[PDB]
């Protein structure tokens, strides 16, 4: 029972500034699976429109490029985090089912198993907290 | 002429003496003490009638105006509650010393007869 | 429109410029305070009565006499001490630092810096010493100083087309200068004759480099065309006390905004000033409105009631 750990902060994610492309959401991207092409096409159309606007297109191109290179890794990290979360959920459900089946079907005395009961209580206390 | 016109230098000096609490309270106490007549606490208002006659000033009004402006606006920059209480007490004492030195029956009888 | 109370008298409010090609409207603004033992430069964001978030702040020594954004992250402030400072915002950890400063920009002993304008990399300042400075980012000394440029107090400045600028003073004169000039006299003086009413603010029309608006001690709005002789093209009765700021709307300059010591902020709608309907936007109980900024549909202003008023929906 060492797979439950919140120190990694799989739920929390550091959000960069994203001064540009901030309005580009993941609506058409989304079974949690955010497609990268749905946002790639949108950001490409936006870059084309900005270039057609003819307002400092050469200089600010690298900004959009690095923003896209950060957004792709952001999407991949979100997908990996969702996968890890669902895997942890399945593992916790399996462990809970195993523990229930063990506790229910147990004819052995309870005074000797009181030690394991207290250990399980101590282990779940921080998990619940 | 503290070494720029006088109307500007006076307000600059007043604002300079407004930063903080110690100097402000000390100036308020000094003004309160100066407003007391030499005979102690009725005529001969305790200040020269020609105070500020040379320059185009309203006399002793600027002082009370600045005191009221401070007490009304700059009471939020005092974190220490004790300092704020002391400043408010000094301002109230100044206001009381200014009010108690006003003749009521004299002015009434004047406007009457 | 709504108010937020912020516990300090606000002398200056400016919107952070939007990133090139942004479709968003302004959401972050800077303030400067005055008349406290501890004054501050503060950055605020508006969330989507509003919800405001203080991003960061920094102590500013002296009253904040003027404030402008130089770029997205750099804010230039003018102090009553005569110091001109470039503050740098660090968005990663929401801190403010001092990037560079010119502690003797204005002096007599100390002389307030009364006005600053920015055209990155240039910064132009004026002060009560009648000195006019051109500073450049990362240059330690002024590019040029016009010492004893004006014998009256300089109250504000604007660029015309750099390195040409225009200043306004305490006897109602507009003076045009160039930092390449010889001597300490202006190339051109404009003024209204009769009463020499002090001018406290000036703004250049965003599209017509020859046109400026000014605000006076008498609350009046003047429009000037520097090619059209020495008197204003328009003189319009307005506020009941000093006009402290005047701004043409940056993208639709048929709209212009003014604020006053009398506690009002006016939206003037000429939709031309050469090249009129007026709405007063704040409530009747306001103390001096010292400052305003407008960008797109967003207006921010600061008052001596320790209040900031915002609308993000001027036109809707």
């Amino acid at each position: 029972f060492d797979f439950i750990n919140t120190d990694y902060k799989w739920e929390e994610i550091p959000s960069p500034h994203f001064t540009y492309l901030k309005d580009l959401d993941l609506g058409p991207c989304i079974g949690v699976h955010y497609d990268i092409r749905k946002a790639q096409e949108i950001l490409a159309l936006k870059r084309k429109e900005y270039e057609h606007s003819q307002l400092a297109t050469p200089e600010f191109l690298e900004t959009v490029e690095l923003e896209e290179k950060v957004l792709i890794e952001w999407l991949t990290v979100r997908n990996r985090a969702n996968l890890l979360l669902t895997a942890r959920l399945n593992l916790l459900q399996a462990w809970a089912n195993l523990l229930l089946v063990m506790i229910e079907s147990n004819d052995f005395k309870s005074t000797p198993k009181m030690a394991f009961l207290l250990q399980a209580l101590q282990a779940i206390l921080p998990t619940l907290e | 002429n503290p070494f720029p016109g006088p109307q500007e230098c006076m307000e600059m000096m007043f604002r300079e003496f407004g930063t903080g609490f110690e100097q402000s309270n000390a100036f308020i106490q000094l003004l309160t003490t100066l407003l007391v007549p030499p005979e102690g606490l009725n005529d001969s208002v305790p200040f020269p009638e020609w105070l500020g006659s040379s320059i185009r000033t309203l006399g002793i009004e600027p002082y009370v105006d600045f005191v009221f402006d401070v007490f009304a606006n700059r009471t939020k920059d005092i974190s220490d509650p004790s300092q704020l209480r002391i400043l408010r007490l000094s301002c109230l004492d100044f206001v009381m010393v200014c009010l108690v030195t006003f003749n009521e029956d004299l002015i009434v009888l004047g406007h009457e007869s | 429109i709504y108010a937020k109370f912020v516990s300090q008298k606000i002398s200056k409010t400016r919107w952070r410029p939007l990133p090139p090609g942004s479709l968003q409207t302004a959401e972050t603004f800077a303030t400067g305070s005055w008349d406290n033992e501890e004054n501050y430069i503060s950055l605020w964001s508006i969330g989507d009565e509003g919800d405001h978030q203080l991003l960061c702040d920094i102590r500013h020594h002296g009253d904040v006499m003027d404030l402008q954004f130089f770029d997205q992250e750099r804010i230039v402030a003018a102090s009553s001490t005569g110091c001109v400072t470039v503050f740098l915002h660090h968005p990663n950890n929401q801190t403010l630092s001092v990037n560079q400063q010119w502690t003797t920009a204005h002096y007599h002993s100390s002389a307030p810096c009364t006005g600053v304008v920015c055209n990155n990399p240039e910064i132009v300042t004026v002060g009560e010493d009648g000195r006019i400075n051109l500073f450049r980012a990362d240059h330690k000394e002024a590019v040029r100083t016009i010492d004893n440029a004006d014998s009256s107090t300089l109250h504000a400045v604007t660029f015309l087309r750099t390195p040409e600028i225009l200043t306004v003073n305490s006897i109602g004169q507009l003076k045009i200068w160039d930092f390449r000039q010889q001597g300490n006299e202006p190339s051109q003086i404009l003024s209204l004759t009769g009463d020499r009413v002090p001018l406290h603010c000036v703004d250049r029309h965003p599209n017509q480099q020859h046109v400026v608006a000014t605000g006076g001690q008498d609350g009046m709005l003047s429009i000037w065309d520097v090619r059209q002789g020495t008197m204003p093209v328009s003189l319009l009765k307005a506020h009941e006390a000093e006009m402290w700021e005047v701004h043409f709307h940056p993208s639709n300059p048929e709209h212009l905004f003014t604020c006053s010591e009398d506690g009002s902020l006016w939206h003037w709608d000429a939709s031309s000033w050469l090249s009129i309907e007026i709405t007063s936007l704040l409530p009747s109980r306001s103390l001096s409105v010292n400052t305003l900024d407008v960008l797109g549909p967003c207006l921010v202003c600061g008052t001596d009631a320790e209040a900031i008023y915002v609308t993000r929906h001027l036109f809707s």
